[PDB]
């Protein structure tokens, strides 16, 4: 018999971040996860790495050694993560909670700035997660960065027009977040869709659940939005961002570095992240926000290896 | 029916692959877990052979409330002399209960079948040049047997030629030169075995992830567990890499349509007196071991009330309105917690801490608000 090769109706649209000689594509597929012998994949998956505006108080050490001298600056940190090889930067804007250090988007902006100016690769900015907070920092952050096509990150069904809005205006790309829910992802982007950013300038964020702690739910919900875009669904055919290492990190298996049973934690803790992160690449994610540069460095010669 | 359903092994210990229907779980489920097996020279010494397959026994796992573990020992040949084979996989057998996968020439499958048949190894390597004697081999003990070629024409011959002889209690093996030539042939096999009926695919498939580079070894054995492998061999008894590739098989291979759920009814942990703490969580299996774990661990005796929450976890139960003060309240005189102890306090999740005020009031216990981890259980019993 034949290599059986499917006849795909469509395609992932391509994402553009970054502006001049820093910019980054990613989407684009035209089939499933690395089978070009039916489709096209323009590009390979891209990684970021995690660099806080604020020091992390509670990260095991064996991930804040990568980053112990440059831990307290974010400039530092983030010119450090594209030295450990990362596509992108995402610059996590901790201390705008307003139960920490409730920062406003004033400060944060010159922050985000600072960065970006610094590193010669596009940037993702990152809420505290408290979408009434969000709301109004990131067309503050969007302003002071107008022009540079930076991705912010999350807009929700309860925030997403003041972050919409900020990027139609400002040039930036979007990240709507929905959890692992079809027609909830679907719904958010059609209200984004709905203020005429394009869907070229929209990733979908499923809010997954890393290895052992959700992971199955994340990777078929990532498949059905890859057969989403495949089959023709318009409104699923955006690529898709993971935040592997913020959830890989929580697992005990790569935090509690005193548990016999479960063998070398130095492994362990590694292969956490870099499992969840081959996995949602094989369910057809895009974009991987990952935290430990080993576990980037590892996934980045596996991909050489797959490609 | 698409693939064959394989047994290696017997009794229990016994590994079923194949059956499988669909190519995306969401689709169905995938129906059987596939095998994971460890390498084992037969050049090492007896002394050797024992130390491996003793730590290889030790790769299992207590996930979500269940052992599970590595399923295979791989024997290889290397010694080239079937003297050394056989005896080298008697010394394993003497080790573990686990069953084989028996890599050699047809002459060290023969010295080794005649004690190890009567365990149901898997044969390894029917190829072009030998599968005739391999076949018979097969068929006398009656034992699977892994046709391998390279690429899909290849192993798509080999396999009609053989199932031309009579046999078809088979594994495929494509033979893969990287991941990249790996996922297609798992793609492949799959697909036409499910979508076109095409026999000579219609089996499991056995891969291999030997990669000297752990954090490579691991990454290509996950691709494998998503993607269709029924038997993946690796050569490493680190615990640390076996791990995250049973946990990632346990995920992949759970059923999509229903979240596995404990029983709500009051667990006690260790043997617990009327003075022992009681935990509130959910039913959602994977959460209630994790406290069970937690506790256990710290060597607490207690009792744990998973709160019927459909088994869903304890933000979800509570973001979808079945986590609240109400119904945590209820399970508190429903599960009959009270007979159990003499003080009236119980341990809510730090994560739903809201809860506590109003969960008192209308309970009558005394709500304390955990730590958001059950890791903090610990220090938080404690103090
Ligand atoms: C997998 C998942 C699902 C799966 C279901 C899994 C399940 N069986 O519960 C599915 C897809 C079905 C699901 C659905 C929804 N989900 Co959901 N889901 C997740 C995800 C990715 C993982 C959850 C998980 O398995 N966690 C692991 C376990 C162990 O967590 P855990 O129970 O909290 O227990 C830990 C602690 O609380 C604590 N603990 C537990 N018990 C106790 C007891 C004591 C005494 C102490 C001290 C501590 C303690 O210790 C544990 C270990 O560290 C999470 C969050 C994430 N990745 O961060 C989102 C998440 C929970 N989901 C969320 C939501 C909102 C939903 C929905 C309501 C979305 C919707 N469709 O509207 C739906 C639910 C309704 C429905 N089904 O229609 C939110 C909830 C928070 C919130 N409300 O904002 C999250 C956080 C996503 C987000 N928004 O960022 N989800
Ligand atoms: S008709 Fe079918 S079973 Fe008969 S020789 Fe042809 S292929 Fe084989």
């Amino acid at each position: 018999v034949e290599v059986l090769k499917e006849k795909w109706n469509s395609k992932v649209v391509e994402v553009t971040l970054g502006t001049g000689d820093k910019t980054v594509t990613l989407g684009g597929d035209s089939t499933l996860p690395f089978l070009t012998f039916e489709g096209e994949m323009p590009n390979p998956p891209r990684f970021a790495l995690e660099v806080f505006d604020t020091p992390p108080t509670d990260w095991p050490d064996i991930l804040v050694e990568p980053f112990k001298d440059v831990i307290n600056d974010p400039v530092a940190w983030a010119k450090k993560c594209v030295e450990y090889g990362a596509d992108i930067v995402a610059l996590r804007l901790v201390s705008a909670h307003p139960d920490g250090q409730n920062r406003s988007g004033a400060e944060l902006a010159e922050v985000c700035k600072a960065v970006a100016d610094a590193i010669d690769v596009p940037l993702m900015i990152i809420g505290c997660g408290v979408e009434e907070k969000d709301a109004e920092i990131f067309p503050v952050i969007g302003e002071a960065l107008s022009g540079r096509n930076c991705l912010l990150s999350s807009a929700t069904k309860d925030n997403y027009k003041p972050i919409v809005a900020t990027c139609m205006v400002h040039g930036h790309s979007v990240v709507a977040s929905a959890p692992l829910d079809i027609n909830l992802s679907k719904q958010l982007n059609i209200m984004i869709m709905e203020m005429n950013l394009a869907p070229n300038r929209i990733i979908m964020d499923p809010l997954i659940g890393a290895l052992g702690y959700g992971i199955e739910y994340s990777y078929s919900i990532i498949e059905r939005m890859r057969l989403g875009a495949l089959t023709g669904d318009k409104i699923l055919a955006m690529p898709v961002v993971c935040f592997i290492g913020q959830e890989a990190w929580k697992a005990k298996e790569a935090k509690d570095p005193e548990v016999a049973e479960w063998g070398d934690y130095a492994l362990r803790a590694i292969h956490w992240e870099t499992v969840t992160t081959v996995a949602l690449i094989q369910a057809g994610g895009h974009l991987f926000v990952m935290r430990h540069p080993k576990s980037l460095a590892e996934v980045k010669e596996h991909l050489k290896r797959i490609l | 029916p698409p693939v064959a359903l394989i047994k290696v092994g017997k009794g229990e210990k016994v590994l079923e692959i194949g059956h499988e229907t669909v190519l995306f779980r969401h689709d169905k489920r995938f129906e059987h877990p596939c095998g994971l097996a460890i390498l084992v020279e037969d050049t090492l010494s007896e002394g050797e052979i024992k130390e491996r397959v003793e730590k290889i026994n030790k790769l299992v796992f207590d996930r979500v409330g269940q052992m599970h573990s590595v399923n295979l020992v791989a024997l290889k040949g290397s010694s080239q002399d079937a003297a050394t084979f056989a005896k080298a996989v008697a010394t394993a057998r003497e080790v573990t209960d686990l069953p084989f996968i028996l890599i050699g020439t047809p002459e060290q499958l023969a010295a080794a079948l005649e004690t190890e048949g009567a365990n149901n190894p898997l044969l390894y390597a029917a190829t072009a040049d030998n599968y005739e004697q391999m076949v018979e081999l097969a068929k006398k003990y009656n034992v699977p047997l892994t046709v391998s070629a390279k690429g899909l024409d290849a192993l798509a011959e080999l396999v009609q030629k053989i199932t031309a002889l009579g046999y078809k209690n088979l594994i495929l093996d494509p033979q893969p030169e990287n991941i990249s030539e790996g996922l297609f042939y798992q793609t492949q096999i799959r697909r036409l075995a499910i979508k076109k009926l095409f026999r000579p695919f219609g089996y499991p498939t056995i891969a291999f992830a030997l990669d000297e580079n752990p954090y490579q070894a691991v990454m290509e054995a996950s691709v494998y567990i998503a993607k269709y492998a029924g038997i993946i061999v690796l050569n490493t008894v680190e615990p640390a890499d076996i791990l995250p590739l049973i946990t990632l098989r346990l995920n992949i291979y759970t059923d999509p349509q229903k979240p596995i759920a404990v029983e709500p009814k009051v667990y006690e942990i260790l043997n617990p007196g009327p003075d022992a703490p009681v935990f509130i969580t959910t039913n959602f299996s994977l959460t209630y071991f994790c406290v069970a774990g937690d506790v256990e661990g710290a060597r607490i005796p207690a009792y744990i009330l998973p709160v019927d929450t459909d088994g869903t976890s304890v933000l979800t139960a509570w973001a979808a309105g079945k986590f609240t003060p109400e119904k945590i309240a209820q399970f508190l005189k429903e599960s009959g917690i009270a007979e159990k102890v003499n003080h009236r306090k119980a341990i809510l999740p730090g994560g739903v801490a809201v809860l506590s005020g109003k969960l008192q009031e209308l309970s009558g216990w005394e709500i304390l608000v955990g730590p958001r981890e059950s890791s903090g259980i610990n220090s938080f019993i404690k103090q």
